[PDB]
């Protein structure tokens, strides 16, 4: 795809996907996608992508249950933007989310 | 969900600075944790964005015709004076363009305070220099300070309707030069330290109040409860040769007079027999009007002229 | 042209007049622009200290 | 080619009340939040190139 | 001795010859169109009553302050991607750098018009060509040129050029319209110079 | 009358006829054709008929 | 002087495109001053998500303090999923105080919000949000600790789970600013937990902001 982010959007996604074991709100399970932003606005969870929450990956045929994934908050903001469809989901955002 | 959280400090302390009521930083110790940066930022932004002030938006120098020439006995060019007259904080407290006149000479460093301003437009920055003279001729600069908001470009009020010689200066109306911002946490409530360095147009203790009032007004709207038919000429329709003459001789020039009377006005003058008694009424009805249905001689003045 | 209200605020309350892109330095090695900007910031702070 | 090196700019920043890191805290203007990273806020010499 | 922008007078010297040169006045160049259609302005940086040695810059030139070359103005810069407005090499901008009149030039266009005597009668430069509204004829003196210092919008009449020519191709609909309105076909063709689409506005000098 | 007026100038036919030439096509070639032409010309001069043409002549 | 009336004001703010239910509402404001859109959107977003009047659960069945295992055997999902789905349980408590909410579900079937037992002046608005079906399963024994707080508060006896449920009525809120001509169009989309209408959630937020913005002097 030639519509891939060149400089700025790729940098933002890399900053959102960089995960570090040390950060506020370690393993603080969240309910929905909005919970991550509500806690970030309260200063309890940072954007270093090290907090657990819920998200629908939609891997198998048909709708997939909202399995509580061990993923990060930063990769969830990009994961929510991904369309609901098999073979895609948070499994793609698990990487560092570079330009390639 | 209203008036339940920790309210702000009643009558917060406005620690006055050393700028003569131009850098009074407001302080609010008791405030919600997540609300400290919200109120402060929404005030600094909204206040900066909106703040009805006043500045010289139309300069009228007698020794120049455009904003690119140079005055006779003045060091700074005409465009340089616009760079200085633009940053001329002046409060008027009145609606409508003013006529601030400036005519000074002598030493040469003419100050903004030495301006023949009216008794309503208090010019600020008395020690502010606008240009420099060479001990020669003076300049009869006539300003046109208005009251606006934020900043308006030069090609918005000057080239609309003005004589040849009015400078097209884009006066900035914002009365604050640089607004500061601090949130120091003090059960852990943060303190909002707003240090708006507004100019002499509005005092810092009043600029924050104006910004808060503007925000409250903008939010009050978010809370639910918490037919030229008779305006034409008597001969503008061209009904016939015996109709326009009758309308001109019957002391009538509009169409309302001819539409008010159907046949009673045809028996008062000649050439108005039974041959042409209903054709004119039918033509008037087809245009959109009818036999009356209005006030007698209602649009007889220039109020409804078009 | 962002208003003088939406620009990024500084610690002293002043808003930056321009907001460049930091990606231009790594791509085109003009890091002297960053050093030049640091020197300009030092000079501006010195000027604000002397005028104050 | 004989200007100020990194140490010279560093000493200038220390003596001019500037943070030793060269960058400075820059609060957001659109929403308003202390950025969680040192942002370079300097006085760059911008131009007005004729290609308007 | 004195400084009035248009010129700057200087005394002879601390040790001057009897009648070698006397006093030397420097006629400061005002806003004249440069070769790039830009402004060339000079400001008398020297103040009234300040001794100046020979060989130094008295008044700055275009884009200069205090004698030093100044291609532009220093603006507070933050090298951060602000909401993607500077995603590429584009440069985000604040309103303070446009409100304070800090990055604004003049760019004197100085358009040129001719009045060459064509073969079909001598061309005229009178007030205006017929079939033109009175709104466009504003800011024009009796000669037909724009008044010095009068703002001219993009496309407004700059200099009325009246060029005599032959009878245009008589079209039937146009002839019928002319007979209906009673007017007569203008034998002259509109050729008055007009400003191209831009934000030029004011007029500095109109040399004839 | 519209036909004779069009023949006086020519909307479809480019052969611009004079007063007499367009006169023979309708009636006896005399001042009657000129009279009807003047009447028609003074006819469409009102704000109703000559409304879209007031800004057409420039 | 009147510097709050000489500017554009959206007299018609009742523009709610999203009307699927009483939880999502796309509040729109067509006319608005340049920059007022983003500032009002931020002041509403960071206030709705800030301290407000909501309710939490912050409780779990006994012997389930750790998320490694379920309550007794696991009805359909791990206890972490159960507490996450219960954290978003919409509930509006009238009287102040950390009331309790018991829940007992016997029989094969996903336990819904309607089956909760909590006669402490609290009503559950979203009745179908949790599913804990189990064949002949009755080992739920889940009592709650709903308390009226202020905004999202993180996890501050034995067995009591430290649930960081938010004491806010709004869950997801986002704003956007696009010119409609330089005038911005504040089109923020607020989404509440359920026990508040979004058309009035923004009104409550604006009223709170106005009440806390009492820093003006010399006004009528």
């Amino acid at each position: 795809p030639i519509i891939v982010p060149s400089q700025d959007i790729v940098l933002g996604l890399y900053y959102l996907s960089v995960a570090r074991d040390g950060e506020p709100g370690e393993g603080k399970i969240f309910a929905d996608l909005g919970e991550i932003e509500a806690a970030m606005d309260a200063g309890v969870v940072s954007l270093h992508a090290k907090i657990k929450a819920r998200h629908t990956e939609m891997t198998p045929e048909g709708v997939l249950l909202r399995k509580v994934i061990d993923t990060t908050p930063g990769r969830m903001k990009i994961a929510a933007l991904l369309p609901h469809h098999p073979q895609i989901g948070h499994r793609l955002i698990e990487k560092a989310l570079t330009k390639k | 969900r209203n008036w339940n959280e920790l309210i702000r400090p009643e009558k917060p302390q406005i620690e006055t600075g050393a700028d003569a009521t131009r850098k009074a930083r407001i302080v609010a110790e008791p405030l919600e944790r997540g609300f400290g940066v919200t109120l402060g930022n929404a005030l600094r932004r909204v206040l900066l964005s909106s703040l009805q002030g006043a500045a010289v938006t139309a300069i009228q120098i007698d020794g120049v015709v455009h904003e690119f020439s140079s005055l006779e006995g003045v060091r700074e060019d005409v465009v340089d004076i616009v760079l200085n007259i633009k940053q001329l904080a002046v409060r008027m407290h009145a609606e409508g363009p003013k006529r601030m006149t400036l005519r000074a000479t002598g030493p040469g460093p003419v100050t903004a305070g030495q301006i023949e301003t009216p008794a309503d437009i208090e010019i600020l920055n008395p020690d502010h220099v606008l240009c420099t003279l060479d001990d020669g001729a003076s300049v009869r600069m006539e300003f046109t300070v208005n009251n606006g908001k934020g900043y308006v470009p030069a090609d918005r009020n000057r080239p609309e309707d003005a004589p040849i010689g009015l400078i097209a200066v884009d006066a900035l109306y914002s009365p604050v030069k640089r607004v500061a911002y601090r949130v120091e946490p003090t059960l852990d409530y943060d303190k909002l330290i707003l240090e708006v360095e507004t100019n002499g147009a509005v005092t810092p203790v009043d600029a924050v109040a104006y910004a808060a009032r503007i925000l409250q007004d903008q939010l009050q709207i978010f809370i639910t409860f918490e037919n030229p038919a008779l305006l034409k000429k008597v001969d503008e329709l061209e009904l016939s040769v015996r109709s326009a003459n009758c309308l001109k001789n019957d002391n009538i020039v509009y169409i309302g007079d001819l539409i008010q009377k159907t046949e009673a006005e045809m028996l008062r003058t000649p050439n108005f027999g039974r041959k042409s008694l209903n054709e004119i009424k039918e033509v008037l009805a087809g245009m959109g009007l009818h036999l009356g249905m209005d006030v007698p001689n209602w649009p007889p003045e220039n109020i409804e002229d078009l | 042209i962002l208003p003088i209200e939406d620009m990024p605020f500084l610690a002293d309350g002043t808003h930056v007049d321009v907001v460049l892109n930091p990606l231009g330095v790594p791509s085109r090695m003009n890091v002297g622009q960053i050093f030049e900007t640091h020197l300009g910031w030092a000079c501006a702070n010195l000027g604000k200290q002397i005028t104050n | 080619f004989d200007g100020a090196r990194m140490d010279d700019i560093e000493g200038h920043l220390e003596m001019a009340g500037v943070n030793k890191s060269g960058q400075s805290i820059l609060f957001d203007g659109l929403t308003g939040e202390q950025f969680k990273r040192p942002v370079t806020v300097g006085y760059i010499y911008m131009l007005k190139l004729h290609h308007l | 001795e004195q400084i009035d922008g248009t010129r700057i007078v200087i005394r002879a010297t601390e040790e001057t010859d009897p009648a070698r040169s006397g006093v030397d006045i420097y006629r400061m160049s005002k806003f004249q169109r440069s070769n790039q259609s830009t402004c060339i302005n000079q400001r008398p940086l020297v103040k009234v009553g300040d001794r100046i040695v020979a060989g130094d810059i008295i008044a700055d030139g275009p884009s200069t302050e205090l004698g030093e070359l100044a291609l532009g103005r220093n603006a507070l810069v933050a090298f951060m991607p602000w909401n993607g407005y500077n995603f590429e090499d584009s440069i985000l901008i604040s309103e303070r750098i446009v409100r304070d009149d800090v990055f604004t030039s003049i760019h004197i266009e100085e358009f040129e018009v001719m009045a060459r005597d064509t073969k079909l009668g001598p061309e005229e430069i009178t007030r205006d060509i017929p079939n033109v509204g009175e709104e466009a004829l504003r800011n024009l003196d009796e000669a037909g040129i724009v008044a010095i210092g009068a703002e001219v919008q993009p496309g407004d009449i700059l200099v009325g050029k009246v060029t005599p020519k032959g009878e245009s191709p008589m079209t039937p609909e146009e002839k019928l319209l002319r007979a209906i309105f009673g007017e007569k076909a203008s034998d002259v063709r509109d050729t008055s110079l007009r400003l191209p689409p831009g934000v030029a506005g004011t007029i500095v000098d109109v040399r004839v | 009358e519209e036909r004779v007026l069009r023949m006086r100038f020519g909307i479809g036919m480019n052969t611009d006829h004079t007063l007499e030439e367009v006169g023979q096509q309708f009636s006896v070639t005399r001042e009657r054709i000129r009279q009807i032409e003047a009447k028609a010309l003074r006819k469409l001069k009102h704000p109703s008929r000559s409304r879209k043409l007031r800004s057409f002549l420039d």
